[PDB]
Order: structure tokens, then C-alpha cells, then sequence
């Protein structure tokens, strides 16, 4: 996260770290959506241009974390993966359309002060909150700059951007399964996701029921925190029918 | 970099 | 889950985090 700040303790208790076993390193962010299911970006697991194709046994999920590198004894919980599910129409060839994946844990994780699931939006909450100017919050342990790495989880709040501005900022083909967020050059403030933040959540706190909803997944961007560029996020609600299909079939 | 995690999670 | 999106150290104890107000102010 570029131009963010240190998270407060328990600020993002749905935050998940995807952790590579060997070599032991941060792979991606992710989010906890129930005691047995974790949501992330497909490109965190499958991206053939970079020879990335992880299997369940390659990875661990670390939940309840704050420090990036520490083993947070008596706080974090480490889970093994039972199964990975990637969206069947994930477009790794072109533009990361439908950049979404689910991971089922081998065993349920115990909730605590530091571990708690985020809500997924309904049609109404998405329609109400996914509006240009409305801010969400992005969290992760990714790079602090485009070209180092944080001690603890970082957070930044960013406004959703009008679709034509998103489209005009890039040569990549944008789809309805994406939205973009970030400040404009004239808006002064800044901030962005960066490499390592992939798969983490873009969340909004509903002013109607005071619950946090995951509206987006950190997907892609051209550089980090560049003027006139914006971060792109998987549109969770647009892909919710797939999420529900997978959980209903395999849950 | 990363602190070693308990071996139970790598077995 | 019925309890999703309510943080033990914040909403569950009626404490606010340092920047959630910025989000609320944007929801015009
Ligand atoms: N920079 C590429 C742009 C791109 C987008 C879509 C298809 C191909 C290439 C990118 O973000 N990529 C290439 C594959 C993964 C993704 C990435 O690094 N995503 C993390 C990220 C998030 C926000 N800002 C910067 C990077
Ligand atoms: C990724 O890995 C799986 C299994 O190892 C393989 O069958 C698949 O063809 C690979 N490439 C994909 C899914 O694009
Ligand atoms: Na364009
Ligand atoms: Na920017």
C-alpha cells in the first residue's frame, strides 16, 4: 500500500495473508468470508504469463495478522487449504476479467478479537454504495512504493472513480466486472494498492446497518500511486452468483 | 524477512 | 454469517477507528 498508514489493532479482522511455504514469503492478500472460506484474486493463484500456478499444498493462509513478518504467537492462526476454486471465465490472457478465486480451508478457523468475517454485498447495498466519490478502504502488506516493505498491515481510504475516467486512464480493456478507485491529480490526496496487495479487500462500511462489506478485490494497476492512473478492483457483487454457486455446491 | 512458523503447519 | 462485518474491537464495543468517519462523510 502506497501513501497509507499503519492499521489499528483489529481494524481489519477479515484480512488474510496468503503465504508461500517454500520459499516462505508473502504471496498475496485475501479475505475471510466465513469460518471455512477465503476470497482472493485469481491471479494470486494462476497467472501463466509469470509461470504462476499454485496448488493447495503450496500455500498456507495466515489469519488474524498485523505484523507482516512476525509469527504472531497466540493471535494469528494458520490454516491449510482443502481446495482452490478459480472463476471458470477468469481472463488471465488479456485483462484479468473476473479476477476472483475462493479457497476452502481444511478446518474451520476460530473467531477472536483479531479474526472475523467480512460481509459480501447484496444487490441493494452494491447499488447504494458503488458510486463515484464514495470511499472504500484497502488493506495489505504489499510494497510501500512502486520501486520498501511495511512492518505492519497498511490501510488507505480511496474514492471510487467515474467509469469514463477509469476507461480513459488506461489502454487496457475495462469490463463491468471491474471498478477503479483513487484520487485524481487535482484532488491532492493520494494512495494506492501495490504489488503484494493483490487479492486483498476493498471494503465499505454501510451507513444503513453499520456493517463492513467487501465490494472489491485488489486486482491490477499500472504502477502504484501514479498521477492519472487508478487501481482496479474485482467487482465482488457482479460475481456473487459464482461465489454462492461454489459455496453451495462444495460447502 | 519472515520469522519461522511452527513446524506443525508445514507438515 | 449473521454477525459478518462487525468487528470485535470496534463495532461490537461501539468504538470507532481513526478514519472510518472519512468513509461516512463520502456517502452523500
Ligand atoms: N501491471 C499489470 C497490468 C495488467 C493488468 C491486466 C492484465 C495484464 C497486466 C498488473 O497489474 N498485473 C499483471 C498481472 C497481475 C497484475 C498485478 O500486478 N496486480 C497487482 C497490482 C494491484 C494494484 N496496482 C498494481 C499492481
Ligand atoms: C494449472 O495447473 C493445473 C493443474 O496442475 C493444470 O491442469 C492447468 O492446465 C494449469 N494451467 C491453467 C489452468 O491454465
Ligand atoms: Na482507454
Ligand atoms: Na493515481
Amino acid at each position: 500500500i502506497v501513501e497509507g498508514s499503519d492499521a489499528e489493532i483489529g481494524m481489519s479482522p477479515w484480512q488474510v495473508m496468503l503465504f508461500r511455504k517454500s520459499p516462505q514469503e508473502l504471496l498475496c492478500g485475501a479475505s475471510l468470508i466465513s469460518d471455512r472460506w477465503v476470497l482472493t484474486a485469481a491471479h494470486c493463484l494462476l497467472y501463466p504469463p509469470w509461470d504462476k500456478n499454485f496448488t493447495e499444498n503450496d500455500l498456507l493462509v495466515r489469519i488474524g495478522k498485523h505484523s507482516r513478518t512476525r509469527y504472531e504467537r497466540n493471535i494469528e492462526k494458520i490454516s491449510m487449504l482443502e481446495k482452490i476454486y478459480i472463476h471458470p471465465r477468469y481472463n488471465w490472457r488479456e485483462n484479468l476479467d473476473r479476477d476472483i478465486a475462493l479457497m476452502k480451508l481444511k478446518k474451520p478457523v476460530a473467531f477472536s478479537d483479531y479474526i472475523h468475517p467480512v460481509c459480501l454485498p447484496d444487490r441493494e447495498t452494491a447499488a447504494s454504495l458503488l458510486q463515484a466519490g464514495y470511499k472504500g478502504r484497502v488493506t495489505g502488506w504489499g510494497n510501500l512504493k512502486e520501486t520498501g516493505q511495511p512492518s505492519v498491515l497498511q490501510v488507505v481510504n480511496l474514492p471510487i472513480v467515474e467509469r469514463p475516467v477509469c476507461k480513459d486512464s488506461t489502454r487496457i480493456r475495462i469490463t463491468d466486472n471491474m471498478f477503479c478507485a483513487g484520487y485524481k491529480p487535482d484532488e491532492g490526496k493520494r494512495g494506492d494498492a501495490c504489488e503484494g496487495d493483490s487479492g486483498g479487500p476493498f471494503v465499505m462500511k454501510s451507513p444503513f446497518n453499520n456493517r463492513w462489506y467487501q465490494m472489491g478485490i485488489v486486482s491490477w494497476g499500472e504502477g502504484c500511486d501514479r498521477d492519472g492512473k487508478y487501481g482496479f478492483y474485482t467487482h465482488v457483487f457482479r460475481l456473487k452468483k459464482w461465489i454462492q454457486k461454489v459455496i453451495d455446491q462444495f460447502g | 524477512d519472515f520469522e519461522e512458523i511452527p513446524e506443525e503447519y508445514l507438515q | 454469517e449473521a454477525d459478518c462485518g462487525l468487528r470485535p474491537l470496534f463495532e461490537k464495543k461501539s468504538l470507532e477507528d481513526k478514519t472510518e468517519r472519512e468513509l461516512l462523510e463520502s456517502y452523500i
